[PDB]
RNA sequence: AAUCCGGUUAAUAUUCCGGAACCAGAAGGUGGAAUCAACACGGCAACGUAAAUGAAGUUGGAGACGUCGGCGGGAGCCCUGGGAAGAGUUCUCUUUUCUUUUUAACAAACCACACCCUGAAAUCGGUUUAUCCGGAGCUAGGGUAUGGUGUUUGGAA
């Protein structure tokens, strides 16, 4: 273990404050992580820009709209479920 | 003046796929899908050698002293020296040879059988009678 | 030995692309060369197409017809896999609209 | 129940995994059942369904993803579609 | 068994991509020259043009002329369909030798053409003879 | 900028009206180079045998202007 | 859109001279191919071929793109082992010190990361400097494509 606490934020060094760097750490590990593709299941989804999540799986190549830092957000998931239940009721 | 035909050889029950003439010119070896090898003499037109032993092709050797004919049947090539020649021809034909694997009946004087992965289509003899070129269309890398 | 630009354009830009040659007179000289061509890309998947050279736009006009395309439906505009998806999806959806029509007609 | 019968079928009967092995079996007509994962591409699902209806074969759309189907099969690689030639001791064909 | 003689299929790869063909003979076991499960087919390269009641007879014939093709295709490159074409007069004409000697291939192409012409005039297999749009 | 390996076609291009002159080159390694100036290209032919070169030279039509080594 | 080399002037040159090319447009002509089965065949395929009609309308692509970081290939320079020509040093030592030893545009042939086919993979394997890849078909065997600032000649001694 090269760094016990700072993690990916070690590039920022000693600047910007401890708390103002910890929240970046949580957001930045989310942002740079690889996510499982909902269409091909291969762990090949990576962020392109803020909100864009592209799958580099040969034969999938699907782009997705998602959160700025993570593919699926809680607000989007809640909206999807409520709209699903409303449509089923209607 | 290669005028109208005057001599007709009959006896083949199917298509005659290939026919060749010996260097001496008195022997004509023909074969076809029936698998029957027929040797004809041009002077009188008889079919003295009726021994059958599909025939893709067959060609004589270039050496008169060694009258050996190579016949391609499917993927197998036979080096046949019929006993119709004088005996010294049979001895003279042997010493020429006596990927593709080599192996060594109404006068079935067989000398060498060559097996190939594909069905040989075309046969060619070198001028010195030591090189035999066998060509098949199916294969690509080892077609010839 | 040192070289100079043959043209009056200093400031190596994308159009100021140069090469070093040694002449039959034993001289080290620049040679002003053009940019490299691009293989045409597939319309659906974006992959470069197979069987076409990599030339500048106008240099494509000198080729023969068969040298710029591929003998297939959509050949030279779509990749083989893209065409295959076009064919199967076209046929399958056509069978559906037939089967939906047969369902709704009764 | 569907997971348990699938596990037992591969221990008793005959099966083939993947797309092309499944496609070949349907083409030969020996296939009896087809399992298609949830995230199978829509074009692939429809062409397998067209193959199955030509061959008069049952199709089951596995609820879980291809990873889930492979895990249910117990093999450590994701499986998108498989063909059951024989059920063996299992009765996967009837249900 | 769904690739049987008389079954209409679609060629998905090759020069004739997307053309409708009829399974002429299946060799699914394989062959020396073709170690895979191939099947020889006869299909249409130039589909007959659309015809109109207002058209004269000469153009009706002119547009109804159809250009066929015979090809051995891999199973993976064929897309079988539910449609079936009755291949009358077209049972025994194709053999490995018919491909080896193109004179039999040329004869097969001519016989396939005249059969397709007559079937088109008879008004059967309308789906087989209409081009597939993709 | 056009190397020719066929004697006849070298002769035919020589007879063709576009031809203006022919040149002879005798290299130290003893091969003869027949170069034929044409309108658009320069067709050169390399021959390794002197007598074939000589019989080729007399095979050129007389009207063509032939020049020795430059 | 498409030009290189050598040379020339007291002063101009990718412009002049000698040689060697190239692009764009125009017209008919020779030769070849297709055609009365009007609009070529081959390969399972990826695709190939010296040709191989295609109005309107639609659509795709090239032009056409940041930045940094290593890794691999090429060319020129650098370094270097012999050969050959001169020249430097030599009281002594140095089979040596130095200079020279060059090959342009353009034409031609040849030259394996993506893809195709066979195949079905857990004792999981392939593989990179950098851990990515595979039942959505790995490894492996055989192919296809891209083909220069590479090679062999032509230019061209």
């Amino acid at each position: 273990k090269r760094t016990k606490k700072v993690g990916v934020t070690g590039k920022y060094g000693v600047r910007y404050g401890a708390s103002l760097r910890r929240d970046v750490r949580k957001i930045e590990v989310q942002q740079h992580s690889r996510y499982q593709c909902p269409f091909c299941g291969r762990n090949t989804v990576k962020r392109t820009a803020a909100g864009i999540w592209c799958c580099n799986g040969k034969g999938c190549k699907k782009v997705l709209a998602g959160g700025a830092w993570t593919v699926t957000t809680a607000a989007a998931t809640s909206a999807r479920s409520t709209i699903r239940r409303l449509r089923e009721m209607v | 003046f290669p005028t109208r035909c005057t001599n007709v050889f009959i006896g083949h029950k199917g298509r005659v796929r290939c026919l060749s003439v010996h260097v001496s010119g008195n022997w004509l070896a023909s074969g076809g899908d029936d698998g029957v090898l027929r040797i004809w003499e041009v002077m009188t037109g008889r079919c003295v050698w009726k021994c059958s032993l599909i025939i893709q092709s067959l060609a004589w050797g270039p050496l008169s002293d060694s009258p050996v004919l190579a016949v391609a049947v499917d993927e197998t090539v036979y080096f046949i020296t019929p006993p119709i020649f004088s005996d010294e021809q049979i001895e003279a034909s042997k010493e020429l040879f006596t990927s593709a694997i080599w192996r060594r009946l109404h006068g079935g004087i067989v000398h060498a059988t060559v097996s190939t992965p594909s069905s040989i289509k075309s046969l060619s003899w070198h001028r010195r009678g030591d090189y035999l070129a066998t060509s098949s269309p199916t294969s690509s890398s080892q077609a010839v | 030995q040192r070289v100079t630009y043959r043209r009056r354009l200093a400031y190596n830009t994308r159009s100021n692309r140069t090469r070093i040659i040694k002449t039959p007179g034993n001289n080290i000289r620049y040679l002003h060369i053009k940019k490299l061509g691009t293989i045409p890309r597939c319309g659906d998947t974006g992959v470069p197409l197979q069987g076409i050279p990599a030339l500048r736009p106008r240099e494509f006009a000198r080729l023969s017809h068969n040298k710029k395309t591929v003998q297939r439906a959509y050949g030279g505009c779509l990749s083989a896999n893209a065409v295959k998806d076009r064919i199967v999806r076209a046929f399958l959806i056509e069978e559906q609209k037939i089967v939906k029509q047969k369902l709704k007609q009764l | 129940t569907i997971n348990s019968k699938l596990a037992l079928t591969m221990k008793s009967g005959k099966y083939v995994l993947g797309y092309k092995s499944t496609l070949k079996t349907l083409r030969s007509g020996k296939a009896k059942l087809i399992l298609i994962a949830a995230n199978a591409p829509p074009l692939r699902k429809s062409e397998l369904e067209y193959y199955a209806m030509l061959s008069r074969c049952s199709v089951h759309h596995y609820s879980g993803n291809n990873i889930d189907l492979g895990t249910a099969c117990g093999k450590l690689f994701r499986v998108g579609v498989l063909a059951v030639i024989d059920a063996g001791d299992s009765d996967i064909l009837a249900a | 068994k769904i690739l049987k003689p008389g079954k209409v299929a679609l060629i998905t790869r090759g020069r004739f991509a997307g053309k409708k063909v009829v399974i002429l003979q299946a060799i699914d076991q394989g062959s020396k020259s073709h170690p895979f499960g191939h099947a020889v087919v006869a299909g249409v390269e130039r589909y007959p043009l659309k015809v109109t009641k207002s058209m004269g007879a000469k153009r009706i014939a002119r547009r109804s002329r159809v250009k066929p093709f015979i090809k051995v295709v891999n199973y993976n490159h064929l897309m079988p369909t539910r449609y079936a074409l009755e291949l009358d007069n077209l049972k025994g004409l194709i053999t490995a030798d018919t491909f080896k000697e193109p004179t039999q291939r040329s004869a097969a192409r001519k016989t396939v053409k005249k059969t397709f012409e007559e079937k088109y005039q008879s008004g059967k297999s309308a789906w087989f003879f209409t081009p597939l749009r993709f | 900028p056009r190397q020719i390996s066929d004697i006849k076609q070298f002769l035919e291009i020589a007879r063709r009206k576009d031809a203006t002159s022919a040149r002879i080159k005798k290299n130290t390694n003893k091969d003869v180079k027949f170069k034929l100036r044409c309108s658009k290209y320069l067709y050169t032919l390399v021959v390794a045998d002197a007598k074939k070169a000589e019989k080729l030279r007399q095979s050129l039509p007389p009207d063509l202007t032939v020049t020795e080594v430059g």
